[PDB]
């Protein structure tokens, strides 16, 4: 290991990865720490760059290492071998060990992830999300609470467009009523016709659904927020036609499905 | 010292002024010392009563008028040192720098077509932002007293309602003395028994060319937004 | 003898310096230069009749009266000089109580001394000069309860009497090994008052100190200390009004309970009293 | 075994002027530009160690004026898999006295294509050290 633990066979790297597997015993791993120092150390090679990310992640970490880490990747993400797509792999992972769970961690490596950025994470997130989801994640209120904030501030248009569609179906069964619609009025406040509308169709699941407050007032809503815009006019009005069209709770029922 | 100075600002209207009294309690027009004129921000200290004596158990009021639209001098916030000085019935004085210069009045209201405007938020100096969350009011009166503390502009209002809720994002422009343009999206809970709003977790975003000056403002605002012991 | 070396790059100098104004202390160099700044941020005190006591962040004595520019107060109560670990008034107009050797050891000194004159270490046989052994000494809550450390670690110091050098192992209750506090607060962010040995919280109360209490004189003062802003309290938690400046160097007194005594500029003000404010 | 997807000599231009696919399953002069130009474009005469790409190797390589790729797939050993790419450069240039140029390659190509269809043949690298073949040849 040692031996190779320089390119020799820059091979080392793929192996950590799998071939040869890694997810250790409890003294075992102690033991671990030096090698994959080494590497995380020399930065370099791209055989290193992968491995950093490989040995860190089988051997796994502790808290504060990675502080040291953060800032050593906020130079080194870029290109330093060009570490983006390894990261992107290492990521990949990042989202896996941890996709919405410590969700402290989940932050902190929101808050850097936006920050220490580029752009390249929006890639990321489109694994990152998906990880979240998967966990069916529950320190929403605070993921969410990163989420909704970067994101505004962290742009991009076309993850809204993915994440709407998530947030779309999960409404009030986790509730924060207050704070939700808050975040969601924000959400349309942004222009674009189709900004603004994917805050409605989200909401059918919701509205339908209602929430710890929601069904009367889920009535006054749809008229107190109200727009013109011709074909942005026409979708409130639609929107509104629709409902128009249906007993609200018959309307609710189709649609939905 | 008799010779008691005391001496605050006044700035009445534009003009900041100097509002000085030495008094010279002294036990005669004491010798006087030294001040020094200067280029200042867009305003210059402009005026020194000539004289020099510290009259005996005597009070006086110096005046200085500054000039308040230009001498740039960058020295942001101002807090600049500024020289009164110990030469002559002094061996020292007071070498100060200020602080005490801040923005929330400078700015005035100021005005824009939604559409454009909504672009232009998105497309001016993002780089700013300060939170709003918590106080001792609902924001219907306390947005009033922030408004009129900072003498600027909310844009436009849609009836969505700021009352039984609401929950409203609320746009707001202003233009300043020396003309920079800054906007507000700050997106607000709003108060109303067991529904939203005695904190907020609003987030107020910033726009204002340097961030320096900008995030300065979200702060300066921050300081503005609650009503505490300076 | 060679304390210690340092080692901040520059592998070519030749001056060093400290002030003969005694400001500031600095070292000089090649590649380049260094100032620092000594404090000891906030530093202990005692009252006798119209007479502050204090010690230094920097600089002396400055216990008392004044004279042409500045006076450091030179005494039979030197104040700021001593290498302090707490400072306490042991009221009498003629007695405090002070550790020396400060620091952290085992233990240190606290040689007590009379105002009357003080000493090196003043008499064990006199109870106005007393000294022994002890690391801390340090006031607690519903006060006369008192924390003494005489191990490096929790004493329990506990009398009627304020001259007072009591030591009680019993209340030894870590989860907070030998540090600071002064009603309690190894950042509490509490003041916790307590007896002499319980295991059972008397109770805690949400509030907190400059890391110290504020008496009027001896050791009844709500008026709070806070490291930023201070508190005025009337005796114990009654938030009278809160009191917040920033700038984090200065100070504004009380006359007692309460009396607020605001510096402003070459003006010095109260506050406020009765329904009044005033300058002076 | 066989398992060349295509030895290619490249050009740094993400010009190629050889390629052999070995083996090949996927196709077109066009898409084998494209597919080059991701890597090539993105190596830019740079290379690595050792790159993967698609779980492949990518063993490749630049000279002083060219650059050589391999295509091969991880799931074969670098050590070997580079002697043979060691062994290109290195006969190459002793047997002509002199390595790739691009100079070399614009005067004649055929040299590089002798040795190459004995070296290597498709999928299967029949041989990877010069000697014998230093002797085997004589053109």
């Amino acid at each position: 290991q040692l031996f190779c633990s320089s390119p020799k066979a820059a091979l080392r790297y793929a192996a950590v990865r799998t071939l040869n597997k890694v997810a250790m015993k409890h003294p075992s791993a102690v033991t671990a720490c030096n090698l994959d120092l080494e590497n995380l150390v020399t930065d370099s090679n791209r055989s290193i760059a992968t491995l950093a990310i490989t040995t860190l992640l089988k051997t796994g970490s502790e808290s504060s290492i990675d502080r040291l880490m953060k800032q050593i990747s906020s130079f080194m993400s870029e290109i330093s071998d060009e570490f983006k797509v390894v990261v992107v792999q290492a990521i990949s992972a990042l989202c896996q060990k941890y996709p919405r769970k410590h969700a402290v961690l989940m932050n902190f490596l929101f808050t850097m992830l936006r920050e220490e950025g580029g752009f390249e994470y929006k890639r990321a997130i489109v694994d990152c999300i998906i990880s979240i989801i998967e966990e069916n994640s529950e320190s929403k209120e605070t993921g969410l609470s990163h989420l909704c904030e970067f994101i505004e501030d962290c742009e991009f248009t076309v993850l809204a467009t993915r994440i709407l569609h998530l947030l779309g179906q999960e409404g009030p069964k986790t509730n924060n009523p207050s704070k939700y619609i808050r975040f969601i009025y924000n959400r349309v406040v942004l222009e674009h016709e189709e900004v603004r509308a994917g805050a409605v169709s989200a909401l059918a699941k919701f509205g339908a659904q209602n929430e710890e407050m929601l069904p009367s007032i889920l009535v006054l809503l749809k008229r107190c927020v109200m727009d013109d815009d011709n074909e942005v006019r026409d979708r409130a009005t639609f929107y509104l036609n629709v409902l128009e069209q249906k007993q609200k709770a018959l309307n609710a029922g189709y649609i939905l499905n | 010292d008799p010779v008691y100075a005391e001496a605050y600002v006044h700035v009445n209207q534009y003009d900041i002024v100097l509002d000085v009294l030495v008094v010279n309690q002294t036990s005669d027009t004491l010798q006087n010392c030294t001040l020094e004129l200067a280029t200042l921000g867009d305003l210059k200290l402009v005026e020194k009563p000539s004289p020099l004596t510290l009259a005996p158990h005597d009070f006086a009021n110096i005046k200085a008028n500054v000039k308040v639209a230009s001498t740039e001098n960058g020295i942001i916030f101002g807090n600049i040192v500024y020289d009164v000085s110990g030469a002559a019935s002094d061996r020292n004085c007071v070498v100060l720098s200020d602080i005490h210069i801040d923005i929330m009045d400078y700015i005035q209201p100021a005005t824009c077509t939604d559409a454009e405007f909504r672009q232009m938020w998105a497309e001016f100096e993002w780089e700013n932002k300060v939170t709003v969350n918590t106080n001792m009011t609902d924001l219907n009166d306390y947005l009033q007293h922030i408004l009129k503390s900072t003498n600027m502009k909310c844009l436009t209002p849609e009836k969505a309602l700021s009352g039984y809720c609401g929950f409203m994002a609320a746009n707001l422009y202003a233009r300043s003395i020396f003309g920079e343009d800054a906007l507000a999206n700050v997106s607000i809970e709003k108060p109303v028994h067991q529904g939203p709003d005695a904190a907020v977790t609003g987030h107020i975003r910033i726009r204002a060319k340097s961030q320096g000056m900008a995030l300065s403002l979200g702060d300066k605002i921050n300081l503005s937004q609650k009503k505490t012991s300076l | 003898t060679g304390v210690q070396t340092f080692r901040r790059d520059h592998d070519r100098f030749w001056v060093l310096a400290a002030h003969p104004n005694l400001n500031l202390f600095a070292a000089g160099h090649d590649g380049g230069m260094i100032v620092f700044k000594l404090e000891r941020e906030r530093p202990a005190y005692a009252v006798h009749g119209n007479m502050l006591h204090y010690v230094k962040d920097r600089f002396l004595r400055q216990l008392d009266f004044n004279s042409s520019k500045d006076v450091a107060v030179m005494q039979l109560r030197s104040g700021s000089k001593f290498p302090v670990f707490n400072m306490s008034y042991n009221p009498a107009e003629n007695a405090v109580l002070l550790c020396t050797r400060a620091s952290n050891l085992e233990n240190s000194t606290y040689d007590l001394y009379t105002i009357p004159k003080d000493a090196d270490s003043q008499n064990p046989d006199a109870p106005e000069g007393k000294r022994s052994s002890g690391l801390t000494a340090v006031w607690v809550a519903r006060n006369r309860f008192a924390v003494l450390d005489r191990m490096h670690s929790l004493l329990i110091k506990n009398l009627k009497n304020e001259i007072t050098k009591k030591i009680q192992v019993p209340n030894c209750d870590e989860i907070f090994y030998a540090g600071t506090g002064n009603l309690l607060l190894r950042d509490a962010d509490s003041i916790t008052l307590f007896d002499v040995q319980q295991k059972r919280t008397l109770a805690s109360v949400k509030i907190s100190k400059v890391k110290y209490v504020i008496w009027s004189a001896d050791m009844s003062h709500v008026a709070l200390l806070a490291k930023h802003a201070i508190v005025i309290c009337n005796r114990k938690l009654d938030a009278l009004c809160n009191i917040h400046e920033n700038i984090r160097v200065k100070s504004g007194a009380w006359d007692e309970s309460g009396v607020f005594i605001y510096t402003t500029s070459n003006h010095i003000k109260y506050a406020v009293t009765t329904g009044d404010h005033g300058i002076i | 075994l066989y398992t060349v997807k295509a030895i290619l000599i490249l050009d740094n231009d993400g010009d190629r002027l050889f390629a052999k696919y070995y083996d090949d399953t996927y196709p077109s002069v066009k898409e084998q530009k494209a597919f080059e130009k991701n890597i090539f474009n993105k190596t830019h005469r740079t290379d690595s160690e050792i790159a993967l790409l698609e779980g492949l190797t990518v063993v490749y390589k630049s000279s002083i004026d060219l650059y050589f790729y391999v295509i091969g797939s991880s799931y074969e050993n670098e050590l070997m898999l580079m002697a043979v790419l060691n062994c290109l450069f290195d006969s190459l240039s002793q047997m002509l006295r002199k390595n790739v140029e691009k100079r070399a390659l614009l005067e004649n190509m055929e040299g590089l294509f002798l040795a190459v269809d004995e070296i290597v043949d498709g999928g299967v690298i029949l041989e990877s050290d010069p000697q014998q073949v230093v002797h085997r040849v004589a053109l």
